[PDB]
RNA sequence: GACCAUGUCCUGUAGAGCACUCACAAGGCUAAAACCUUAUGAAACUCCGAAGGGGCACGCGUUUAGUCCGGGAGUGAGGCUGCGAGAGCUAACUUCCGUAGCCGAGAGGGAAACAACCCAGACCAUCAGCUAAGGUCCCUAAAUGAUCGCUCAGUGGUUAAGGAUGUGUCGUCGCAUAGACAGCCAGGAGGUUGGCUUAGAAGCAGCCACCCUUCAAAGAGUGCGUAAUAGCUCACUGGUCGAGUGACGAUGCGCCGAAAAUGAUCGGGGCUCAAGUGAUCUACCGAAGCUAUGGAUUCAACUCGGAGUUGUCUGGUAGGGGAGCGUU
RNA sequence: UAGUUUGACUGGGGCGGUCGCCUCCCAAAAUGUAACGGAGGCGCCCAAAGGUCACCUCAAGACGGUUGGAAAUCGUCUGUAGAGCGCAAAGGUAGAAGGUGGCUUGACUGCGAGACUGACACGUCGAGCAGGGAGGAAACUCGGGCUUAGUGAACCGGUGGUACCGUGUGGAAGGGCCAUCGAUCAACGGAUAAAAGUUACCCCGGGGAUAACAGGCUGAUCUCCCCCGAGAGUCCAUAUCGGCGG
RNA sequence: CACCCCCGUGCCCAUAGCACUGUGGAACCACCCCACCCCAUGCCGAACUGGGUCGUGAAACACAGCAGCGCCAAUGAUACUCGGACCGCAGGGUCCCGGAAAAGUCGGUCAGCGCGGGGGUU
């Protein structure tokens, strides 16, 4: 099964370090990617590639990153934890990562 | 409450013997009033087959 | 027979209601008997002693599901 | 009534029953009056005279068991090693647990049977007929 | 500090349950493991799970202890009882732990007597008073007390399995002024000297099975009988008979069961014409406990330059401390 | 010839057994708690069974299947676990501690706030700081292993560093310190470096703290009685005898 | 929190889960789609993974009905027990006061609260 998930987000015990985490969803490219600060039921930063185009989605993956580094920025956040999801860091969303942190 | 000891402390597990002597009767044939407050009434009810108590 | 071997007199050392210096020990425990919550951080043989200077809280569900948290 | 593999010894207490204070399975039945236990021998000669009683008849339940070793020490021994070994096997035995039940046999028929049925035993019994039972 | 109350947390015992492990009870199902209905035990089994118990915090409440630091010790053989376990034989004035209390270190009243049990912790003095446990017939202090019973056994004043038309209190089942239980006369039947048996077994050794006729009236039918039938009785029938009976049951008090060694006994006398008993209620006796008057120490406050007042305290072994008396 | 050694617990001594550490029950729902009480393990292992990063999910059953068939192996369905965890068990564990690879050694040096535990002495856990490493993209995790056993103070010495003492001064001999090695000293807090019997020829000092006798308490065993009643007694349980049980 | 609905991520932590089942469709999600290479399978693009439309709501998933199952679960009555006070030689047991389960019945539920976004009534 996909016992990735639960075992990657059990191990976001450093939730207690007071960054905030960053999810991921490499499912149909809809890689929404929130950020999350869970000591509240709240999320704060939304990247969802509702109509951004830019192509094949690898490369989308990575204006979804430089888009949403803008978004979170203009709150005021810096600390990063990248929750990923089942995936893996194998480019696609490690793209995310890049631009993400390319503009933090 | 009117309280009298009528009872020997002797012989008697040792939480009575130091309720009796926060009661403050030392000796059998002493009695006092007491005041209503749930503290001292349950430190009577547990020492309640030793006194008379009276009201 | 007539083998037996030390008591390991473990346990709740710390019971929900008192305060902790950081450092304290606060269940003693074969296993994770106790999960550790919030504040705290389990050891070597998993018993789990405080981190922060606060009052001691259990979170408990229970059945496994018992965790000790610390509040500032 | 020996019991084919264990553990090796026990103990002992006694409280009341809390298991088998109703009858099941047969007609009429017999109950104890007092706490005990019983040896897996009384079980056997309750057998041999119940079925002497009940020739061609098979309405026999025993609803109870020899499941504790009791365990006497050797001939004559100062005190030092362990309980022996086990010298016999024996039932707890608490008042108000059923411990005979039969079936297919008159009123009259039962009761002697559950007279010599209790004779051979070491405890006061009384036999009882099922009607408040759910 | 200590007890007690509130708040909170932690626990896996009693109990209780089979959901896992071992065990185990009657069946159905089936190449029997498995499975289902039903049924159970478990120190090393737990789906569960109190009462209590421990830590914290408060004191929202009565109390007086505690903590550390320095000098001196002794003790490091415990004993019983009750509760909870182990070991033992559910033995022991047994042995080993937990726990409470007494004894050790404890006087006084009770238990005839008696470290442990029940009452009650002795500062001193009194020919003063109330009580505790326990008591009130005489010994022997104090009701031959009162009221409803219970037991006629000296039970009381030594056990049990088991028996008993012993006796009260309820209580369940039948058949009766269309007249029953014992109780007297009257009948005892039919194939049938019934199948199944050993050598004969024929109400009436005994394994297997009980329907059918003639009847106001009787079961191929009870215990006896010689080895077999008769034989006197019985279960239904009847003139009489004249009113209750018989059954298992719960129980209260008793009987038997119930033999040991020098001489008997409840402590003794004696007790039912209660001095036994269960239920109630008083009235008094009854301690070195409590109260009264007097008296002195330990401590502490309170006053004057140990004294005195008020409170309080004063059983005591090893021991620690303190004030003093006697001899050279 | 001589001076000595020759262990303790022990329902009396001897014999047998035991002596340290771990697990469970006892242990009476805190911690603790005895027994020659009931059960069983340890005197090690692992260059990866570590650190880290990443990835998989186990028993067992049924239907189906090649030489195998109750159980090799593959295939489907069910499958909070009925498996596994190096050895014993309890706890624990399914988001892993179980299984499988890549890298490397934190199986570091210097420290230790705070606590748990113990009469001590030992023992346990430990955030975070330095120097510097290792894995990861990072957050982060590493100063051994899921945990609890795998162990012995102190003395006297071996080996490598270091440059403190080193006797008049300079050196060296020797010593100190840091690292490490030597222990069934297992009677496992460990009397010496170095040790067995025997006494009925016995002697002393003590003990009813403790056996042989006798009394006592108990009554398993012993002696006796009673209940039942199977059968024996042709017949008929009880004239006698009375199984198996109480 | 205008009304629904979808993707995700929390709190909760079986009264939320199972099964039976019906709706769903290019809006969202999901399989199918191809593989020399990024990247990978101790064999397989099944899994990760990279390049995408058709197709299809089949399967999975979401959401409703659903009391066969599971899950919860009284009251009442006990068991037991703190203190008090008793009986039995003994195993054992009783009484007064107060705390009081477990199992079972009665009955309850196929949940409940957020946060961000996406597309709807245009
Ligand atoms: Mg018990
Ligand atoms: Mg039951
Ligand atoms: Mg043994
Ligand atoms: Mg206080
Ligand atoms: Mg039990
Ligand atoms: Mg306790
Ligand atoms: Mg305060
Ligand atoms: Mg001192
Ligand atoms: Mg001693
Ligand atoms: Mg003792
Ligand atoms: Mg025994
Ligand atoms: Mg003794
Ligand atoms: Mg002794
Ligand atoms: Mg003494
Ligand atoms: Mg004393
Ligand atoms: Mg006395
Ligand atoms: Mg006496
Ligand atoms: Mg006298
Ligand atoms: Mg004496
Ligand atoms: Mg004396
Ligand atoms: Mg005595
Ligand atoms: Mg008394
Ligand atoms: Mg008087
Ligand atoms: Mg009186
Ligand atoms: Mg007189
Ligand atoms: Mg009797
Ligand atoms: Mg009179
Ligand atoms: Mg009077
Ligand atoms: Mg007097
Ligand atoms: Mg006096
Ligand atoms: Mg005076
Ligand atoms: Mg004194
Ligand atoms: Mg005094
Ligand atoms: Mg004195
Ligand atoms: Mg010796
Ligand atoms: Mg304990
Ligand atoms: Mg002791
Ligand atoms: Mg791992
Ligand atoms: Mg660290
Ligand atoms: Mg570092
Ligand atoms: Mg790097
Ligand atoms: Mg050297
Ligand atoms: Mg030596
Ligand atoms: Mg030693
Ligand atoms: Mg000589
Ligand atoms: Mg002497
Ligand atoms: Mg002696
Ligand atoms: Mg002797
Ligand atoms: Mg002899
Ligand atoms: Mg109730
Ligand atoms: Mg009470
Ligand atoms: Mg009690
Ligand atoms: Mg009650």
């Amino acid at each position: 099964r996909r016992k990735l998930r639960t075992r990657r987000k059990v191990r976001t015990t450093t939730a207690a370090s007071g960054r905030l985490r960053l999810s991921v969803y490499r499912s149909s490219k809809h890689i929404y990617a929130q950020i999350i600060d869970d000591s509240r039921g709240q999320t704060l930063a939304a990247a969802s590639s509702a109509a951004l185009k830019s192509g094949n989605k690898t490369d989308t993956a990575a204006a979804v990153g430089k888009a949403l580094a803008a978004a979170a920025a203009e709150k005021g956040i810096k600390q990063v934890v990248f929750d990923r999801g089942s995936y893996k860091y194998h480019g696609r969303v490690k793209a995310l990562a890049d631009a993400a942190r390319e503009g933090g | 409450m009117k309280i009298k000891l009528v009872r020997s402390v002797i012989g008697r597990p040792g939480n009575q013997v130091k309720t009796v002597q926060a009661l403050g009767l030392r000796k059998i044939g002493d009695s006092r009033e007491v005041s209503d407050t749930p503290a001292v009434r349950g430190m009577v009810k547990t020492v309640k087959h030793l006194l008379e108590v009276q009201e | 027979n007539g083998r037996d071997s030390n008591p390991k007199y473990l346990g709740v050392k710390k019971f929900g209601g008192e305060v902790v210096k950081a450092g304290n020990i606060l269940v003693r425990q074969r296993g994770t008997k106790f999960k550790a919550g919030q504040g705290v951080g389990m050891g070597r043989d998993h018993t789990l002693f405080a981190l922060s200077d606060g009052k001691v809280v259990f979170i408990n569900k229970g059945k496994g599901a018992r965790f000790i948290s610390i509040e500032a | 009534k020996r019991t084919k593999f264990r553990k090796q010894f026990r103990g002992r207490m006694t409280g009341d029953a809390k298991g088998g204070d109703y009858v099941a399975f047969g007609d009429y039945g017999l109950i104890a009056m007092e706490p005990a236990w019983i040896k897996s021998n009384q079980i056997e000669a309750c057998r041999i005279v119940m079925s002497r009683h009940f020739r061609r008849g098979g309405k026999i339940y025993i609803r109870i068991f020899p499941d504790k070793p009791v365990t006497k020490k050797p001939a004559e021994t100062r005190m030092g090693k362990g309980k022996g070994a086990v010298e016999y096997w024996v039932s707890v035995v608490k008042p108000g647990r059923v411990m005979f039940e039969v079936a297919g046999v008159t009123e009259e028929q039962a009761k002697e049977a559950f007279r010599l049925a209790g004779h051979k035993l070491p405890i006061q019994t009384k036999m009882v007929k099922r009607e408040v039972y759910d």
